[PDB]
RNA sequence: GACAAUGGUAGGAGAGCGUUCUAAGGGCGUUGAAGCAUGAUCGUAAGGACAUGUGGAGCGCUUAGAAGUGAGAAUGCCGGU
RNA sequence: GACCGAUAGUGAACCAGUACCGUGAGGGAAAGGUGAAAAGCACCCCGGAAGGGGAGUGAAAUAGAACCUGAAACCGUGUGCUUACAAGUAGUCAGAGCCCGUUAAUGGGUGAUGGCGUGCCUUUUGUAGAAUGAACCGGCGAGUUACGAUUUGAUGCAAGGUUAAGCAGUAAAUGUGGAGCCGUAGCGAAAGCGAGUCUGAAUAGGGCGUUUAGUAUUUGGUCGUAGACCCGAAACCAGGUGA
RNA sequence: AGGACGACAUUAGACGAAUCAUCUGGAAAGAUGAAUCAAAGAAGGUAAUAAUCCUGUAGUCGAAAAUGUUGUCUCUCUUGA
């Protein structure tokens, strides 16, 4: 049998130009009173997945 | 293809046995307590060529001892002239000397006392 | 591409060759198209009981804890005497593709060996009417043929290949039914002038 | 000959079996260490599994989604027509067939990142804003 | 030919001996093969020969391929003592 | 048939689901080989007979139905050196005295006396351990294959590489088969725009890009789905047999 | 929805080419010598390892009979836009 794509991270991931995947950062739920505009603002521009979190998920993410 | 376990363990379990003749009782039939009798008979000869080089000179400095104090000399006056008063190169083995030629030994005493 | 034969003789010498005899051989590729080839002749019939194809094993014989010997489980274990081979043979199946321009250069690696080492000859179109052995072996001893050689043919006709089957070494192939292990195995080539035109028409 | 075969010189290899020695390095523990779950038959847990923490895939949030219309359309740059020479329509029955476009999902789009260096009849599906100068440069055409 | 390095368990890397089988080239064998037994031999190691005895018909060597490919222990399993 | 060759391959090469175990359903092994040809030992002798030793058949009975070759453990009979004042993980290195004579090389067997020396694995911060395992000898007994994934080594071409099922062909490894797939162009949630694009009133500033090498088969490593290195539970459920 | 006349296949079977003499041996198929057949050098046995000793193989050849597969000959049946 063939490798199944792990369908809850090609929701939550794109894949870029150099292989380096792209994610969304969190804490972008509620309590919005509880957070500053400096840090409300700064939780919408989007990031790469780590160097770390790229050694575990080298095989779920292999037809992206 | 099934490979049986052929002719290699007859002949692997005698190169250990037959190196192994001569020793008490089951230590030179059975293969489990000859083996192991093998291996510790190549270790205790591993500290036995480096004990031997220091074992024969802790004979010929007693027979140089039992030699100058019948001169009256002690041995640490002895190998202490022989590199002071000439350069008479350092030798234990050649105190085959003092068993052989009692004579010869004698001059070597005298060239000590000499320049000490 | 010497010159030509009948039984000793010559003709008009064909000469115009190609890409397809004088190409210098590489043998990464002469050697990986035979392995693709030795290897897929064997059909891989054997096998191999496991634990659950031997026939019973499946009371537990008894000896958990108060018999005061082993712990075991059922009396068809790799352990055991009886059956169950833990990792044993099975129907498999040897083959490989190569790409196609791969599979073209070893033809131009095995004929191109066969012009070096002069081991190449060119004859006429011989007609046999009935076949005969006796008739086809006065044939290959004056033209100094060797133990074992390939005879090539255009078409298979049905009195060449008939002659020449009991000779040992000689195999007998048409144009397009040229392998590369018969002409590393082969050590004179024998061609007809019909069909030197079509083996090189397929490739140069 | 037959009789005598070699391999390419460094393609091949031998292959590691484990257990079966004491000097081999890879016996009597077969390269796993001592004891634990994956020196186990079989262990070794589920890959992106952090041990009992919540893993990267449950920390994101999800994004997006598909439109499932979608038009592609396959590029081909104004470098890849000095291909052809001499005075050629460029035709969807003639950009596929020489091997410029393989495979076409829809209608080809004309990109401008080189230059034509030659008058052409060139019909696409859809120029770019870029690329229907360059061709107006040399003297050129159009359809859509 | 100088100057250098070389204890090592978990573990990473390299280089080799051997066993059954197949393909190709060469070869020994009833003027005696394989197997077994004795020996004071050869290589840095696994391992290779050769010399008499028993044995009574099949076996090695060079290059490459493929593995049911190597046993001192699992209160391991059957047989013998 | 790059499958096995009597602990193998069927449980079964022997008159096998048979001796034997169970009230019952049900469980279940052990066994092969004289010689080319029975020419399978006439007759004498010790014996109550077995079993022997001669004579005979045979290439050989030192192949006699305990019947091809005949390993080790273990029990014997013979003989060169040695031991009855000594505290021994049984060896090692130094060495007198004695009896021998090989694949000829600064040889072999034996060992009065002296020095050093608390077995082997497995688990441990640490085992002579009075922690675990094996009576001994012999066989058998554990990282394997498939279809994918990714990196490394090779090789063929290279802005291009390559076929899948199928049909012809010697269970041929080779010709057709371009459906398909990966590359040549990214960016955004999407419309879309495109060497640029998205966020933004604004290329103002920043995110990811752009000025290049890929692809197809294979050697090795490892990961995934499969029993996945092998051995071992207490127990759960489904048909059935028993007062 | 109810039959005949012979074509072919299956369950018996037949033909089927070509080596003689010495050495070692208990025995020739072996090595040393001369011969031959080959649409036949696949394989097994014969006192050891046989293309030519035997049973055979490539190739032809064969059915009293009982099934089986189909061709065309009946024979049943039919209105077409
Ligand atoms: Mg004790
Ligand atoms: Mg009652």
């Amino acid at each position: 049998p063939k490798m199944k794509t792990h369908r809850g991270a090609a929701k939550r991931v794109k894949r870029t130009a150099s292989g380096q995947l792209k994610r969304s950062r969190a804490f972008t739920s509620h309590l919005f009173a509880n957070k500053s505009t400096k840090q409300k603002r700064q939780l919408r521009k989007a990031r790469l997945v780590s160097k770390s979190d790229m050694k575990r998920v080298k095989q779920l993410l292999a037809y992206k | 293809p099934r490979v049986k376990g052929g002719t290699v363990t007859r002949a692997r379990r005698k190169k250990t046995i037959k190196l192994a003749k001569g020793y008490f009782g089951s230590k030179h039939t059975l293969y489990k307590v000859a083996k192991q009798q093998v291996m510790k008979s190549g270790q205790y000869a591993f500290r036995d060529r480096r004990q031997r080089k220091r074992d024969f000179r802790k004979l010929w400095i007693t027979r140089i001892n039992a030699a100058a104090r019948q001169h009256e000399m002690s041995y640490s006056r002895l190998m202490n002239g022989l590199k002071k008063a000439g350069i008479d190169i350092n030798r234990k083995m050649l105190s085959e000397i003092a068993i052989s030629d009692e004579k010869a030994f004698a001059q070597l005493v005298t060239k000590a006392k000499d320049a000490l | 591409y010497d010159v030509l034969k009948l039984d000793g003789t010559k003709s008009g010498s064909i000469e115009l060759s190609d890409a397809v005899f004088g190409i210098e051989p590489n043998n990464s590729v002469l050697f990986e198209a035979i392995n693709l080839q030795r290897a897929s002749l064997r059909q891989g019939t054997h096998a191999v009981k496991n634990r659950s194809a031997v026939s019973g094993g499946g009371r537990k014989p008894w000896k958990q804890k108060g018999t005061g010997r082993a712990r075991q489980g059922t009396i068809r274990a790799p352990q055991w005497r009886g059956g169950g081979i833990v990792f044993g043979p099975t129907p498999r199946s040897y083959a490989y593709k190569m790409p196609k321009k791969m599979r073209r250069l070893a033809l131009r690696s095995a004929l191109s060996f066969k012009a070096q080492e002069n081991g190449l000859t060119v004859v006429d179109a011989f007609n046999f009417e009935a076949p005969k052995t006796k008739e086809f072996k006065n044939v290959l001893s004056t033209l100094e043929q060797p133990k074992k050689v390939l005879v090539v043919t255009e078409n298979e006709d049905v009195n060449v290949e008939l002659s020449a089957r009991n000779i040992p070494g000689v195999q007998v192939t048409t144009a397009q039914g040229l392998n590369v292990l018969d002409i590393t195995n082969a050590d004179s080539l024998v061609i007809t002038e019909a069909a030197a035109k079509k083996v090189e028409e397929v490739l140069g | 000959k037959l009789h005598e075969l070699k391999p390419a010189e460094g393609s091949r290899k031998e292959r590691n079996r484990v257990g079966r020695g004491v000097a081999t390095g890879n016996g009597k523990t077969s390269g796993r260490g001592h004891k634990g779950q994956k020196a186990r038959s079989g262990g070794g847990v589920r890959p992106g599994f952090e041990g009992g923490q919540l893993p990267l895939f449950r920390r994101l949030p999800k994004r997006g989604f598909t439109n499932i219309n979608r038009k592609e359309y396959a590029i081909v740059n104004l470098d890849q027509l000095n291909k052809f020479e001499d005075g050629t329509e460029v035709t969807p029955a003639l950009l596929v067939e020489s091997g410029v476009v393989k495979n076409e999902k829809s209608g080809i789009k004309i990109l401008g990142n080189g230059s034509l260096d030659k008058k052409l009849t060139v019909k696409a599906h859809k120029f770019s804003a870029s690329a229907a100068e360059a061709i107006d440069a040399k003297g050129g055409a159009h359809e859509v």
